[PDB]
């Protein structure tokens, strides 16, 4: 009879990809999340051909990458795909997140909360293993981040030395940071396998905000092809960036081999943290400052129950659409501030962004959603 | 709390997207490095095998390494003995160790020029400027006895006793050796040493566009077919 | 347990459709692409720009002022 | 030798001459005293920018 | 460099020759076995060596 519906393995994939009711208006924006999956398989795969060669020797580490990006076949390609294919996995995140604050996508409490955890794990693996190319930026950011968690009144003294294996970076540290990279990765994949289990049993959304069980089309021939087409469009831009102008997104200060004898003049991390580092140094009081740094990834779980409108999505809410575009411009000025020395207006101005990322979505957005409820009589 | 002098730009012969490397400038820059300047840095990562595909022919290349003889390793009945030299070995170091280097040249280490180009805000252009525009010191400024005035430095002065000027060398190819030309050949050599994958990169970066740029316009058409079932329906209501 | 048999209930409606092989897939693409963008960009050019417009001003103000007090300090470094 | 000639030719423009008058006026100021804060740290940079902007264009052409 | 140091707690059991290849020169072309694992690398064990000596 029909083999597609009686075999124990193919029931699972027919019910999951080939034959699930799907809406029909979905914006391309429903596109990006799959792209992330493509990135996930490529960061893992390309990243094992480096731990094959690399050597966790504190006075052997830096020359290791230097011989791989010279010595072996095609290694110059793979090094750069690994360094650039996560400048874009971090591109994907800010779009897949910001959309869910447009099309009312948090009312999925279960889906939404197994999210933020993944945000935290992915954001920490990259720092935890950008300090083991073993260069001055790598050591001198490690020292600075390390000295903050040590300002806990009774916590700090003891925890700090357990990760060093001593007093300062030696053979006892590079080894256990290289311990870290291997395992955060595998664990993360299992949290992504559970994000979707929730997704079955509520079905997807649609960019109007009205349940449409009336007209659901399949997810074979349509979503399968749209997806393949856009995916083979991510491999144009990725490869053009890497094989035309690789050196564009980096810094020329992981080339002098690590020394305690020098100290970099204008230390600053890559672009995609300078946002959760501009709050930090914006304020005095080190113990407090660490707390305001994590107020942010936990600002988010606090925003399903501040909703105060009667409708879903901003499509039919033309007055709230103003406040959503002063959020992203805030996050752009706040990234222009950070990677730059301290001068007269930088302190005064970066301050406003810190005050406002909070006044927009803490006071304003729940109090400006009633002024318009009062206008359509709900 | 001071100023700095950002280097200008030049129409470099390799500056384009689809350009190449002049493979006669690097050959002539190698002799300049060796005779003139090859004392103060290491050049460790560059062996003697890396110039045969770039600058010299193999039977023309082996005779360069022979002239500089170096100590060899321990063995039985004559450990640490002298030996002519082989192709593989790395460029012979000038100095024993950090302390002698500090002592001989005012306690300041000379950087080893293997990543000296990539690790400078700027690049080949800044390198070309720093080796031309020297000037006498202004009025009313104090300076160290061993220090010489240079306007391209963050400290505005560096221990570099001018090593490059007219007719310090002789170009065997039959070239009137002017300071500008020798500096240019040196810079073209140095960047290539800092990143040799330039020439093998811009060719796959070209056989990627032509092939892709015609397959991708296909997928679109198969798409349209499928989605063209659903954009042609009329939807009337009759209670 | 929410496949294509059991969902919402609807009644008295009708829809029509052709095949793909009896039609062409480019009905005046050139002469209908432009007017749609013309009519829609106007509506939301006003809803994405003005929030973004007040960052150019502050960025240029700060940049030029800092450039002054870095390249022209010897103006107020009075002898 | 070509570079000295082209530097001479590129000195005669308005930028370089108005920079040199400023530089020598500042040196006239400074030479009269000894404790003054002024070196040639600033106007000399103006002179170098004014030269190099124009020098950087036609220099590479004059090669063999 | 190549000068002599009195020695401290860290330093290893000083090795006799410049290289092991000197051993065949003086010892008839018979390289002496190392004595770090000679116990475990033999059938017998710590009673093969003893019975070797008085034999
Ligand atoms: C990988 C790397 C990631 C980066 C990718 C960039 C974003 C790609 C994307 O997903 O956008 C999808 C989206 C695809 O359009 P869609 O499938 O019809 O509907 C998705 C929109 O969200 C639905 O928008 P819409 O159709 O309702 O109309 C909105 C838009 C108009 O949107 C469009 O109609 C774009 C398509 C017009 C055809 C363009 C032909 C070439 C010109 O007008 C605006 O509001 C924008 C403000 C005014 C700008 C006017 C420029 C329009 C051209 O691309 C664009 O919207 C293009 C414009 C956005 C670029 C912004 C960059 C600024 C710098
Ligand atoms: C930050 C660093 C990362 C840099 C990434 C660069 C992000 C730029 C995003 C580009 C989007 C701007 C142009 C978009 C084109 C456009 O405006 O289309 C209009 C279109 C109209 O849609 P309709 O459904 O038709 O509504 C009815 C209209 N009558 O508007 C939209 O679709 C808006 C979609 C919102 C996507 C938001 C993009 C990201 C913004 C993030 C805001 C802040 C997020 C904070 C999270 C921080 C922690 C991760
Ligand atoms: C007189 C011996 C000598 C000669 C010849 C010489 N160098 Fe140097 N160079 C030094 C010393 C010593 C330093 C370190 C200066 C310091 O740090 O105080 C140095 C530093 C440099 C620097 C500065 C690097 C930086 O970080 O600013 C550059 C550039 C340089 N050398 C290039 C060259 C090149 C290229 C040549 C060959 C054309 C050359 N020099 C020939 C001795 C020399
Ligand atoms: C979410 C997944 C991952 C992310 C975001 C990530 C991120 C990074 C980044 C940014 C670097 C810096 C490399 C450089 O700057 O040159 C790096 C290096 C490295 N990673 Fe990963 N990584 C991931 C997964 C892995 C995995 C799964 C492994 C091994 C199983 C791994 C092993 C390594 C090694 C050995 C290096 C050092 C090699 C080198 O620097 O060339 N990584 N990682
Ligand atoms: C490795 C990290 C992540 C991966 C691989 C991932 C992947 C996905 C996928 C495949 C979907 C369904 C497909 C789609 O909707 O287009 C999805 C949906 C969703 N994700 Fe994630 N995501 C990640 C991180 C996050 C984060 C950080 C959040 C933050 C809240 C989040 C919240 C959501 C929400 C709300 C949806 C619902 C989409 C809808 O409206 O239907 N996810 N995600």
């Amino acid at each position: 009879t029909n083999i597609r519906k009686s075999h124990p393995l193919m029931k699972i994939i027919n019910n999951a990809f080939i034959d699930l009711p799907a809406p029909s208006n979905i914006s391309s924006w429903w596109n990006f999340g799959s792209l992330l999956g493509i990135c996930l398989i490529l960061q893992i795969l390309t990243g094992l051909f480096l731990a094959m060669h690399y050597t966790s020797d504190t006075t052997t580490a830096f020359s290791s990458v230097t011989h791989i990006c010279r010595d072996v076949n095609y290694g110059w390609v793979i090094r750069y795909l690994h360094a650039n294919g996560a400048s874009m996995f971090f591109i994907c995140l800010f779009i897949h997140v910001g959309r869910g604050l447009y099309y009312g996508s948090y009312m999925f409490l279960e889906t939404w909360n197994i999210g933020v955890v993944l945000l935290f794990t992915v954001m920490a693996t990259a720092f935890m293993g950008y300090v083991l190319p073993w260069g001055q930026m790598s050591f001198w950011g490690a020292t600075v981040i390390t000295n903050l968690l040590s300002a806990i009144p009774y916590i700090g003294t003891d925890l700090v030395e357990w990760i060093w294996g001593g007093f300062s970076v030696d053979k006892a540290t590079l080894t256990r940071f290289f311990a870290f990279h291997f395992i955060l990765p595998f664990i993360i994949t299992a949290l992504a396998a559970v994000h979707l289990l929730f997704l079955h049993e509520t079905g997807s959304n649609n960019p109007t905000g009205i349940s449409s069980d009336m007209d659901k089309i399949p997810f074979h021939p349509y979503y399968t092809i749209k997806d393949i087409l856009g995916a083979l469009f991510m491999m144009l831009i990725l490869l053009i960036l890497v094989l035309f102008s690789p050196d564009l997104l980096g810094d020329p200060d992981n080339y002098t081999p690590a020394n305690p004898l020098n100290t970099p003049p204008h230390i600053k991390p890559e672009w995609y943290f300078l946002f959760a580092y501009a709050i930090l140094r914006s304020i005095p009081n080190k113990l407090g400052g660490v707390l305001a740094l994590v107020a942010s990834i936990l600002i988010l779980i606090l925003m399903p129950m501040l909703h105060t409108s009667k409708q879903r999505s901003m499509m039919f809410r033309p007055l709230s659409q103003c406040l959503f575009w002063m959020l992203v411009a805030d996050l752009i000025t706040l990234t222009w501030i950070g990677g730059q020395p301290v001068e007269h207006p930088f302190i005064i101005i970066g301050q406003l962004a810190s005050i406002l990322y909070f006044l927009i979505i803490l006071v304003l957005m729940p109090i400006t959603s009633i002024i318009e409820n009062n206008l359509l009589k709900w | 709390t001071d100023l700095e002098l950002h280097a200008p730009s030049y129409p470099w012969s390799h500056r384009g997207l689809l350009s190449s490397l002049d493979h006669t400038s690097i050959r002539r820059g190698f002799q300049v490095y060796k005779q003139v300047c090859s004392s103060c840095h290491s050049m460790d990562y560059v062996a003697y095998r890396h110039l045969v595909g770039v600058c010299y022919t193999e039977e023309e290349a082996k005779a360069l390494a022979e002239e500089v003889e170096v100590q060899d390793g321990p063995n039985e009945d004559g450990e640490m003995f002298m030996r002519p030299g082989k192709l593989s070995d790395y460029f012979p170091k000038p100095y024993p160790n950090p302390e002698a280097a500090r002592a001989a040249n005012n306690g300041a280490l000379p950087p080893d020029l293997s990543y000296i180009v990539r690790a400078r805000h700027g690049g080949e252009d800044y390198v070309f400027s720093l080796l031309t525009g020297y000037c006498e010191p202004p009025t009313g400024v104090s300076l160290r006895e061993g220090l010489y005035f240079n306007p391209y430095f963050p400290g505005q002065a560096i221990a570099m006793a001018p090593p490059i000027y007219n007719e310090v060398l002789e170009f065997d190819d039959g070239t009137p050796a002017t300071m500008s030309q020798v500096a240019k050949d040196v810079c073209t050599f140095l960047r290539w040493a800092s990143e040799p994958e330039h020439d093998h990169r811009k060719r796959m970066g070209l056989k990627m566009l032509m092939m892709m740029g015609l397959l991708l316009p296909l997928v679109y058409a198969m798409k349209r077919h499928k989605w063209s079932v659903l954009k042609s329906r009329k939807l009337a209501y009759r209670p | 347990g929410r496949e294509f048999g059991h969902l919402t209930r609807m009644r008295h409606v009708i829809t029509y459709s052709l095949s793909p092989f009896e039609q062409r897939a480019f009905p005046h693409y050139f002469t209908k692409g432009i007017p749609n963008v013309l009519r829609r960009t106007r509506a939301c050019i006003l809803r994405v720009a003005p929030p973004f417009v007040v960052f150019y001003l502050v960025y240029t103000w700060g940049t030029q002022e800092f450039e002054k007090s870095k390249r022209k300090n010897p103006a107020a470094y009075e002898n | 030798d070509p570079l000295t000639t082209v530097r001479e030719q590129c000195e005669q423009i308005e930028k370089c001459i108005k920079a040199r008058e400023r530089l020598e006026l500042c040196d006239q100021r400074v030479s009269s005293r000894s404790q003054t804060e002024e070196d040639c740290t600033e106007e000399l940079f103006d002179f170098l920018h004014a030269r190099d902007h124009c020098v950087a264009h036609k220099l590479f052409n004059s090669l063999k």
